[PDB]
């Protein structure tokens, strides 16, 4: 196989890893997150 | 030492079996290998008949090389990966079997691999089916040593005459 193709599936394998991180479904604004961090950072010292 | 005849023969009639078209050919064995050609033909119904009363024996089908890009064992050989062995060869598209018969005698067919009445016939009268493996310079394995043994020499005046392809032992 060419070298522009071995780029090519190394570029895709790439992109396959940092999926297989399993940290793309993490967003801090997600209701899980509220209900943990935002409930216990909210009462602070106020 | 083998013969080296040479005389002028008319080729026999053209004929038409329907099945299989042509045929004249007015020598018992053919060029390049020299085994006996199969003059005879069996047609759709003889076979299928054939196989249902016991007479025919065995139905051997030819078979032909498969793609590489074809097989779905391995990822396809456009992605970078290992070379993988050759796929298992394919039936032939075009049909053309042996049919060995309780005589010994042995006829040509035209005969579909997947057809119906003929593969039921197949599986319940117990006519051993086969697959003629395929030659060596149709293997897809054997296609460098056929392209090597074609672009280059034989004997080069080395020894003598008595081995075979001795690439190992040069010439």
């Amino acid at each position: 196989i060419p070298t522009a193709s071995k780029n090519q599936i190394a570029l895709i394998r790439l992109n396959w890893a940092l999926n297989k991180t399993n940290i793309n479904t993490f967003t801090d604004y997600s209701k899980r997150n509220n209900l943990w961090t935002t409930q216990k950072l909210r009462n602070q010292s106020k | 030492l083998p013969a080296r005849a040479t005389a002028v023969v008319a080729p026999l009639p053209e004929k038409n079996y329907g099945s299989l078209r042509g045929g004249r050919w007015p020598f018992l064995y053919d060029n390049v290998y020299g085994l006996p050609v199969v003059r005879q033909v069996a047609s759709y119904g003889e076979v299928l008949e054939g196989i249902r009363t016991g007479r025919i024996s065995q139905v051997l089908w030819f078979q032909a090389p498969r793609a590489v890009t074809a097989s779905a064992a391995a990822p396809p050989p456009g992605l970078g990966g290992p070379q993988q062995p050759q796929p298992p060869p394919l039936a032939s598209p075009d049909g053309r079997c042996l049919v060995r018969f309780a005589n010994g005698q042995v006829k040509q067919a035209v005969i579909p691999p997947g057809e119906p009445r003929i593969s039921q016939a197949l599986q319940q009268y117990g006519t051993a089916v086969s697959y003629i493996p395929l030659e060596p310079r149709y293997m897809p394995e054997l296609a460098a040593m056929r392209a090597r043994g074609a672009q280059e020499a034989v004997l080069g005046e080395v020894d003598t005459g008595a081995v075979a392809t001795p690439v190992e032992l040069p010439e």
